């Protein structure tokens, strides 16, 4: 788990160093943006069921074959649509964990590592999840620097699927 | 590693004699079935990603408590490491199909596999029920009459079954 | 070559179970079949020694006689006999040991900014 | 301890199903072949004094360095113990075949006899030469092709059963290995 | 020297048989095979191979070649309820071969027992076989 | 596949080919009394080695000048050729029993057979005497009326296939008449 | 049940057969002195391998010209073929001992063997010397008067069966003279 | 012990691979030199008894000093000849063991591995030992391709001492 | 490339040994199965334009969105349909390269290694190419062991994508 605090510890531990004024501004700058990032995590938490089901329908409008084609990898059934809504809820949960810790720690560990082994095995396309995340990027309805923190960790997830 | 020819070398060295003439006519029976061995390993490894993903899919259907959050196979790191070990047994069983004995399967893959799983905490009764899906998806794959002419291949499926039940009793 | 086909997913799991060390993990990477067909079939024995001293020992070659002095180890007892006599040198043990992934030692001069 | 009848229950437990007709078809054929296995193990335990005779007097003619003064079967307690150490391990596999499961062999003896034996100092290659001398001693008796004593059975072919006691005794030897 | 007779061919054979029988189609006949065991996998097959023979087969043909009835008897003392006789005639091979003739000692060689061949040793009766009689340290 | 039976023969080439279980009943529906006819070949080819040896030695022990120095069953290359010569006419009459016609026997074996024997000096009165013992054996084996070896069969009559092989042996004797 | 024995020896192939406890009582009752005769065949075939190894080397020990270059015990396939001819006659004389006749000995083994040996260049008077050791070696095993070995037996004489093999070994020597 | 089957397996395992059609062909050629190597080591046991001391007399009639020298390392007295029905029978044993497996398996680890240490510190010079099996390579009777496959592993054992 | 010849050479300079008869049988079994291999590579090359345009149409019949979606990754242009047809030209050419040398060497060098990183960077779905290869696998018209060799390198291309 990389945080700003568990990264400046690690460069202090590389040099045998007591925590100098170099490593006391890397952890101070997390505190001047933990205000704006924890309101964005609180806002995305409350509007989760609007954003999950709205993005699951915006996938199905762009890619209509996924609701039509038979076989278990598609959203053409009841349980096929339930597992797609589970997956965007897994994706949106790791965005809010990154706004708590201030970096891409929890989606590196719990989401990204080992993801391409799944998407090739179970025949799931990585462009089904760009369209789900590009909905959430410009339909969360945030503004200012609260939107700047949520839009940083959303397109980190787009770049590890692209 | 040892195959069937390497058995009776080391089964007569240790005592240090030869092998004798009454054993090798059983071993020249084995080369009559040498062409019915290599089709059958070609039947398994051509479908080597359709026996894995069709049986992990039928594993999480009956056991939803592994893909639920807080489960063993929950995250994408531990889903990829569940499909890794489901294919690892498919290699070392088919290695024991081509060789004639078990002694590369239970020396490189089953020697401490359940005690790997007791230390990690994976359900060792539940890896046996994924393997027994892969037993039934491969024995019933290796009885097709397309691609080969018809003949009886029964003993190899018992030999092919007999290493799939050897991984079914290794992991519990 | 950190592609999907060039990864070693069974050697990766034995590091995570603490079965093998880092020194046994570097030895599995030079004896890996992606390292043969991409970095050993396309140069001779006197350039491959320049690879396995720059990357493994982390230093440059001393002079050109050391490439001559090392290249008969690969042609007599093989690449698997070449790595364990290179991982048992004192230059590998006295600053990497049994637990450190190697690196290029002293690439830059501390007052400067250019280096090697 | 596991039973083969117990083996389908924990198979049907994490699966959370009932018992169907599908996996039941293995066990109902196990009933009618139960008497054939019951015609096997009675002759394993009733010629057991011969099988522990040829366990230890046979392995000592192919390495006599243990009866030498300084060896690992020299004194008459270690002479007594090697007669005793082999007559328990065939008593355990007589339990193990009636359940059918090797886990009763594993938890009782085969979990940790190897870690004792290098602190008890005995060699393991001498042990597996004494394990395997009971292996072919066993499989003559189940088939009735033994030379000097031929016993009463019925007529058939228990070579599926005769591989199973050979499927035990290698794991007896691999545990010490 | 074990087979110094590898080609020897004193058949006369003037070429007056070639207009009625070709060289490739010479002593070749369809041999019929049968996997008849009252089973589902019972196959009939034919194959067309070269036909050879030897001069011995007026009285000892190729099915009856070196097939002599062997007897195995299991008998414990007073154990006639488990004693048995068996009878088969396999293709019976003889014992292993006669040795060198040897000079006056050496170490002749042998072999015996069921599982394996494990051969003997021999200084004409006495069977030395690696005891290291030359045991002379120099203190 | 009767043509693929013939395509073992007519391409002059040494292969091996078979007929499976589903492919048997296509031939068994086509060939009348195929359960009799496959028994009729298997009664012959299980004793095909013994059929040539009683045939050639009855030719020797009735015509004793053939094994004379100067006779045509001297000089053991020439003896082994005569034993080879009785084998090829046995396999061709066995394949004529399978195919149901002698038309592969006439051209491959009997064509040119007459003057190729006086090309080498074969006494053809002994050769007609040699093949007549094989005519007496094949009516004993197919009808299971051999005086020393009876074999197990399904119960019934086989007198048509006894007469067909005895017709097919007479085409061999008329080819060297 | 000697018809079950004779059908084993007539089928001219490799086929295993064995006798249970009921039919062994039919064997012991049909053949007179069956307690004596089945001992007498067991005393030979327990040491049949040393009998063929001694006697043809005793044939070497009196006729040393067979291991000369140009002799008939040179070219070690041909030396093993003399050993293969050693072992067939011991199995054939033991079945001739067991059946109580030589009618199975004459047709399957003794018919035409003199003509076989003079056509193969086999020195037949040397084999007379090799088979006369077998007449001495079988008598000392039936009477249990062997100098180096002594097997346990029931009390009594076996001099009818000791004289019966001398009738059987002289039939071999008359056949090859 | 390196069977030609077992290096199709071991060079499908260090790359982490299923048994493809490349290594399926190498075990087919092991099934093609099967019957032509199995008549070799069967019938070499059938003529084994002549070949032990018939080759020993092809050393003492080459080397008269080996019966005449005063030393423990020769067949001079009656105790050295009993080692000489053992130490060249091991050469006759492993050439039968190589024709079972169809490769140079058992003599690569039992015989040749660590051999100069045995040779120099016993003074058992292989000028006897090359001629010990040089009688075997021409007087052992395997003709045809049975001869050339039985002579294939004999002169591998020649060149390892030469 | 890994042929059965070049892996028999590769185990020799693994140990640094000479070429024994544990590698001549590997080349011997290659020469047996090369007569049912070059009769397969001849027939796939002769019917190559029938197989390629039939396999492009099997993708377009199963996935009709690819013929009409706008964007660069789909075959709805003129140049989109040309890049699709040369891709199935590339997948057939590496099958007949692998049948000639007798192993999976050319498609390991040219197809397989690095395939995931270009199907993710260019948004190419790997279920398109399995449908293009499943049309070839049961409509080449081959029959027998000549069919059994083409159905092991088409099936090796499928299991990379699957
Ligand atoms: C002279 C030394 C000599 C003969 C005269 C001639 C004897 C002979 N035998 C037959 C008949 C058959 N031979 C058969 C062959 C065999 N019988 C078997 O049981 C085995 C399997 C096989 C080989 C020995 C068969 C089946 C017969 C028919 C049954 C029968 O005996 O009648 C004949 C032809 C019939 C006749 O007498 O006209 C002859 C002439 N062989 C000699 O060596
Ligand atoms: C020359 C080198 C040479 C001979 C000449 C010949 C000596 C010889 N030995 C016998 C008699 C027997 N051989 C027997 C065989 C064996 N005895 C055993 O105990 C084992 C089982 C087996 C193999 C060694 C037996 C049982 C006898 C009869 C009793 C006896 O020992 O005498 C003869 C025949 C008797 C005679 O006419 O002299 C001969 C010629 N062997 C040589 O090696
Ligand atoms: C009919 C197939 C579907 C399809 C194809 C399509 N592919 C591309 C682009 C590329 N494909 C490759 C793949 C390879 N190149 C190789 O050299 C090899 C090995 C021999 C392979 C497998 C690459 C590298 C590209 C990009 C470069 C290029 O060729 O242009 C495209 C263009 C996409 C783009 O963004 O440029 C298409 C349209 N698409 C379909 O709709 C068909 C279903
Ligand atoms: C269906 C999946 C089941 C499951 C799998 C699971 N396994 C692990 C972890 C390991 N498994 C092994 C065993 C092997 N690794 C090998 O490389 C080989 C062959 C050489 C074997 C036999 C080891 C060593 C580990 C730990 C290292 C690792 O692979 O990660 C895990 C945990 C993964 C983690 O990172 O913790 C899972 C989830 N477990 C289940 O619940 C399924 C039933
Ligand atoms: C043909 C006779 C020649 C001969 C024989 C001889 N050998 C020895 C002793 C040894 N030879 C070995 C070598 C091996 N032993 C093995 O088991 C193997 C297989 C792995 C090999 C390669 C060893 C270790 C010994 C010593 C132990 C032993 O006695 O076997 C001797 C005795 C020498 C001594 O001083 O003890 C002889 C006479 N030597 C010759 O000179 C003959 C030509
Ligand atoms: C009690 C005697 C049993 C019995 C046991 C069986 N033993 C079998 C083979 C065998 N027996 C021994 C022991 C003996 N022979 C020796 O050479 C030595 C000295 C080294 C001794 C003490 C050995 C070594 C063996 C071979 C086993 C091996 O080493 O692999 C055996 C199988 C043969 C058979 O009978 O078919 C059996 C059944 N025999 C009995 O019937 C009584 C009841
Ligand atoms: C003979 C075939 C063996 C061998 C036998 C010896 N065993 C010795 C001691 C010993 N063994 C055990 C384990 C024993 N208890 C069990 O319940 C079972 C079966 C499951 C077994 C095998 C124990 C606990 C001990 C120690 C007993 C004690 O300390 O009281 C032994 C030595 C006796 C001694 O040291 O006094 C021998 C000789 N060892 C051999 O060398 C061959 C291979
Ligand atoms: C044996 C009971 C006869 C007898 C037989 C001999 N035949 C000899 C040579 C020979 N036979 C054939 C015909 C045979 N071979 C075939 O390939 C076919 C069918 C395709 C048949 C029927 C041929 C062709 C030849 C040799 C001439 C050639 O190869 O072109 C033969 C050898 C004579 C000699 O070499 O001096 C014998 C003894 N002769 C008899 O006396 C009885 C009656
Ligand atoms: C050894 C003590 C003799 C001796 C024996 C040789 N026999 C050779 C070949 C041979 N032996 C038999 C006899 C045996 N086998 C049987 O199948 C039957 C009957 C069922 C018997 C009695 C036969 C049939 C043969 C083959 C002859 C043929 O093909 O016609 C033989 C080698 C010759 C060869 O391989 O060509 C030898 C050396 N010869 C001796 O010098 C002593 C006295
Ligand atoms: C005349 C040569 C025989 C005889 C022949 C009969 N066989 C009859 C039935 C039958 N035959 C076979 C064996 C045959 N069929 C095969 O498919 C194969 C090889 C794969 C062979 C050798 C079988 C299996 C059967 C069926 C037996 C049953 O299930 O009851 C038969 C009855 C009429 C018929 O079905 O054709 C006859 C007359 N029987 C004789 O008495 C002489 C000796
Ligand atoms: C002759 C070569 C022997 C000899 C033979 C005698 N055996 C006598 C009784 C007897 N024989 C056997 C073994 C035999 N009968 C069988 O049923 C079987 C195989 C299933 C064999 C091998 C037994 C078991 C017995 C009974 C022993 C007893 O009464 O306790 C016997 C007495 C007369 C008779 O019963 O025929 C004789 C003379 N005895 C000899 O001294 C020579 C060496
Ligand atoms: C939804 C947008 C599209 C879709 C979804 C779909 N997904 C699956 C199956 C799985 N998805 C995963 C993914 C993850 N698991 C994780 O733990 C994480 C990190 C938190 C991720 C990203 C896994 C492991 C599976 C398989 C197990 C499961 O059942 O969930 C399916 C089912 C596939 C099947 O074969 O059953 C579906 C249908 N597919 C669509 O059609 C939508 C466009
Ligand atoms: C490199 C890879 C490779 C293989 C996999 C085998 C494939 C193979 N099998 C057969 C030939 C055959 N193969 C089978 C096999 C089977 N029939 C069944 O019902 C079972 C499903 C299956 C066993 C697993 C049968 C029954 C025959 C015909 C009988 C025979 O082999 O003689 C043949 C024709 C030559 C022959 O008959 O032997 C070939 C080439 N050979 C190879 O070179
Ligand atoms: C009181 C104690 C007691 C026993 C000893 C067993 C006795 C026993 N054995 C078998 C019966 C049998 N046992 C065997 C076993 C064998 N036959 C062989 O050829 C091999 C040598 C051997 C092991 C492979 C066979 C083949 C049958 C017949 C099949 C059967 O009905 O079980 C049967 C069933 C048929 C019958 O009633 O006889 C019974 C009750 N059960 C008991 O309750």
């Amino acid at each position: 788990m990389k945080t700003p605090i568990t990264e400046a510890i690690a460069t202090a531990d590389n040099q045998g160093r007591f925590l100098s004024n170099t490593e006391l501004q890397a952890v101070n700058g997390r505190y001047q943006r933990a205000t704006a990032s924890l309101t964005a995590a609180k806002a995305l938490t409350g509007s989760a069921q609007r954003l999950i089901t709205g993005a699951a329908q915006a996938v199905y409008n762009k890619f209509p074959y996924t609701t039509q084609m038979p076989g278990p990898a598609y959203a053409s059934s009841a349980i096929g649509k339930a597992k797609c809504a589970r997956d965007i809820g897994y994706y949106l949960r790791m965005v809010t964990y990154c706004l708590v810790v201030g970096g891409t720690g929890p989606m590196d560990e719990y989401l990204v590592a080992g993801l391409e082994e799944i998407n090739r095995s179970f025949d799931l396309s990585p462009s089904w999840y760009i369209e789900a995340l590009q909905y959430i990027k410009n339909s969360h309805g945030l503004s200012g620097q609260v939107a700047n923190e949520a839009n940083a960790y959303i397109d980190y997830a787009i770049n590890t699927l692209s | 590693m040892l195959d069937a020819f390497a058995k009776v070398v080391a089964q007569a060295d240790a005592r240090g004699e030869f092998l004798s003439n009454t054993q090798i006519d059983a071993l020249s029976k084995m080369v009559k079935e040498g062409n019915q061995r290599l089709d059958i390993v070609n039947k398994v490894t051509s479908n080597a990603s359709a026996i894995v993903t069709n049986s992990a899919r039928a594993l999480f259907a009956e056991q939803p408590q592994l893909i639920q959050p807080g489960g063993n196979a929950y995250t994408s790191r531990r889903m990829a490491a569940c499909l890794r070990d489901m294919e690892i047994v498919l290699r070392y069983v088919s290695y024991a199909m081509i060789a004639g004995d078990s002694s590369v399967l239970d020396d490189r893959c089953l020697n401490g596999l359940r005690e790997t799983y007791q230390a990690l905490g994976t359900p060792g009764s539940s890896v046996a029920v994924a393997i027994q899906k892969m037993k039934d998806a491969s024995v019933a794959l290796a009885n097709d009459t397309t691609g080969t002419p018809i003949g009886d291949c029964s003993s190899l499926v018992a030999e092919l079954a007999g290493y799939f039940d050897r991984a079914a009793v290794s992991v519990v | 070559q950190i592609l999907k086909s060039t990864k070693q997913p069974f050697l990766e799991s034995q590091l995570r179970f603490n079965q093998i060390s880092i020194k046994d993990f570097i030895k599995g990477l030079v004896l890996s079949a992606p390292f043969r067909d991409l970095n050993y079939n396309v140069n001779n024995n006197y350039r491959f020694v320049e690879i396995c001293v720059q990357r493994v020992l982390g230093r440059d070659i001393y002079n050109e006689r050391e490439k001559i002095a090392w290249s008969i180890i690969i042609a007599t007892q093989g690449l698997e006999g070449f790595i364990d006599t290179l991982l048992n040198t004192q230059e590998y043990l006295s600053n990497f040991g049994d637990s450190i992934v190697p690196f290029q030692r002293r690439r830059i001069i501390p007052q400067r900014s250019k280096g090697e | 301890m596991l039973d083969a009848f117990s083996r389908v229950v924990v198979n049907s437990d994490a699966k959370a199903a009932y018992v169907g007709g599908s996996d039941l078809q293995a066990l109902k054929s196990f009933i009618a072949d139960g008497n054939k296995r019951l015609d096997a193990v009675n002759s394993i335990v009733s010629n057991a004094s011969c099988m522990v005779s040829d366990a230890v007097s046979g392995m000592i003619c192919e390495n006599p360095g243990l009866i030498s003064p300084g060896g690992n079967c020299y004194t008459n307690r270690r002479m007594a113990a090697c007669l005793r150490d082999g007559e328990i391990i065939l008593r355990y596999v007589s339990y193990a075949l009636l359940a059918g499961d090797a886990s009763v062999l594993e938890d009782r003896c085969l979990n940790g006899l190897k870690e004792t034996y290098i602190a008890l100092g005995v060699p393991t290659n001498s042990s597996i030469r004494a394990v395997s001398i009971m292996k072919a001693q066993a499989v003559a008796f189940i088939t009735n092709t033994a030379t000097e004593r031929k016993m009463s059975f019925a007529a058939g072919d228990c070579t599926s059963l005769a591989s199973e006691v050979a499927s035990y005794f290698d794991r007896v030897g691999a545990a010490i290995s | 020297g074990e087979e110094e007779e590898t080609v020897d061919k004193e058949a006369p054979r003037p070429e007056l048989y070639n207009k009625y029988f070709s060289a490739d189609r010479l002593h070749k006949a369809p041999e019929i095979l049968f996997e008849y065991n009252k089973t589902k996998y019972d196959r009939v097959g034919v194959r067309y191979t070269e036909v050879t023979s030897k001069a011995s087969e007026r009285f000892f043909p190729k099915s009856r070649m070196n097939r002599a009835p062997v007897i195995e008897i299991s008998y414990r003392e007073g154990a006639v309820s488990t004693a048995s006789v068996s009878l088969s005639m396999p293709e019976i091979s003889g014992p292993p071969a006669l040795p060198f003739p040897v000079p006056k000692g050496d170490v002749t060689t042998t072999m015996v027992t069921d599982p394996t061949t494990g051969r003997l040793k021999l200084e004409f009766k006495v069977d030395g076989a690696a005891v290291s009689a030359y045991s002379d340290p120099r203190a």
